[PDB]
């Protein structure tokens, strides 16, 4: 055989990156966007809001976060 | 445009084009090295970085070298490539674009790096020196661009015009078969080329003997001997190259190169000795030419020569099929002499 030109096309781009950075990029950008959302799942932890909204449905790490007062020993 | 191309059961193929273009030819000096610099440069069609491009994901490797008489136009590919690295060295032969933006920019940078570098070396100096002393300006132009003579870009066009015609080269090739390689330089810009004259004049170039050159220089200094051949007493200086930068002789361990240059028209032997010291160079050169002018039996290197211009006429496309039997001795007469280095304390043409 004999191959008489180059029979290859342009790539999908915007100059700095392109299609192929972030599909090799992609993986490991969720699992950057998980151990962000997990950063500040660590980092907010004494916010009472995320405290009893979700950081007590967690299943056996649940009882550790609240402690039992009786309501008639605290000043407010 | 002759086509002269082999076959063999190979994958990897060559096709080269050589032009009658070194400063052999040149009307400035350092023109040829100028053209040979600016060779795989922009095309009117594509540039020089999408030919490059596009010929390494086809698998190739351009080159352009430049000797005295020659510049080659070379590309290496695999095999199945033939067509588009023919139609590539027909672009690039057609229609460079001459530019001075890159003239300024890839030209000269290239050039003054090659000059540096072939300066910095003391034996090419003494072996074009050899070559300007004993071809006065024949063959005898230097090979290297440096300033001297300013060289315009017109210059280069006018030049490039000259030379780059279709009688003047010549495409030979490794494993290409010859019909598809004659079917593919025509059907091309190769065969719609200036039909211009051909460069090449084959009477012998008119040389002068008894001459001497001294050339100061810092570093190791060398001393060179040429003697100027013909194209009938080839053989016998072929045998005498191989016979002195070999172990059949006492006279190896002072030469340090010892070569002869071959051409159409007749040839250069040349000799160099080089040493760090210099009253080395002097006794060295002095045993060595007062032991040539003796006489020497050259048949015992006659199978060794068969050998060696074997194997160096393997990959040329120039073969010159030299006899060999004819030769029985040698006994040195004239020769042109140049000193470079330490120039106070090497020996004169009269000392010798």
């Amino acid at each position: 055989a004999y191959t008489s030109h180059l029979s290859s096309k342009t790539g999908l781009h915007f100059g700095r990156l392109s299609l192929r950075s972030l599909t090799a990029y992609a993986p490991n950008l969720m699992l950057w966007g998980g151990a962000s959302m997990l950063g500040l799942f660590v980092f907010t932890e004494g916010w009472p809001k995320f405290q009893d909204t979700l950081y007590k449905k967690i299943p056996l790490l649940g009882p550790t976060l609240e402690d039992h007062t009786p309501p008639e020993d605290k000043p407010n | 445009l002759t086509v002269s191309a082999r076959d063999a059961p190979t994958k990897i193929s060559t096709l080269a084009v050589k032009v009658h273009g070194g400063s052999r030819y040149a009307t400035k000096d350092g023109v040829a090295h100028l053209l040979n610099r600016f060779n795989f440069q922009n095309t009117n069609t594509r540039s020089a970085l999408k030919l490059v491009r596009e010929s390494e994901l086809l698998g190739g490797t351009f080159k352009s070298t430049l000797d005295r008489e020659y510049i080659t136009l070379k590309a290496t590919f695999l095999k199945d490539d033939l067509p588009y690295y023919v139609n590539a060295l027909a672009d690039v032969l057609y229609k460079t674009a001459f530019k001075p933006h890159e003239l300024t920019e890839s030209v000269l940078p290239a050039a003054r790096y090659d000059y540096a570098v072939a300066e910095q070396c003391p034996v090419k100096s003494a072996e074009d020196q050899l070559y300007a002393i004993t071809f006065r300006k024949g063959l005898g132009n230097p090979l290297l661009y440096d300033g001297v003579e300013r060289v315009s870009l017109q210059d280069i066009k006018d030049f490039a015009d000259k030379v780059y015609t279709k009688e003047n080269l010549e495409v030979s090739g490794e494993n290409v078969v010859e019909a598809d390689l004659k079917r593919f330089v025509d059907e091309s810009l190769l065969s719609t080329l200036p039909a211009g004259k051909s460069l090449v004049s084959k009477s012998e170039p008119k040389f002068f003997l008894g001459e001497e050159n001294r050339v100061r220089f810092i570093g190791d200094s060398v001393a060179a001997i040429g003697i100027p051949v013909n194209k009938a007493s080839l053989a016998q200086y072929e045998v005498l190259a191989n016979y002195l930068t070999s172990a059949l002789s006492e006279l190896s361990g002072l030469i340090s190169s010892a070569k002869l240059d071959k051409f159409t028209d007749g040839g250069l032997f040349t000799l160099f000795v080089r040493d760090q010291d210099s009253a080395v160079v002097s006794s060295n050169i002095k045993k060595i030419v007062a032991d040539l002018k003796k006489g020497k039996d050259l048949s015992p290197a006659i199978n060794y020569t068969k050998l060696k211009n074997a194997v160096q006429n393997e990959s040329v496309s120039s073969p010159i099929e030299l006899n060999f039997d004819a030769v029985k001795d040698f006994k040195l007469g004239k020769f042109n002499y140049v000193a470079v280095g330490d120039v106070s304390n090497l020996p004169y043409l009269d000392e010798l």
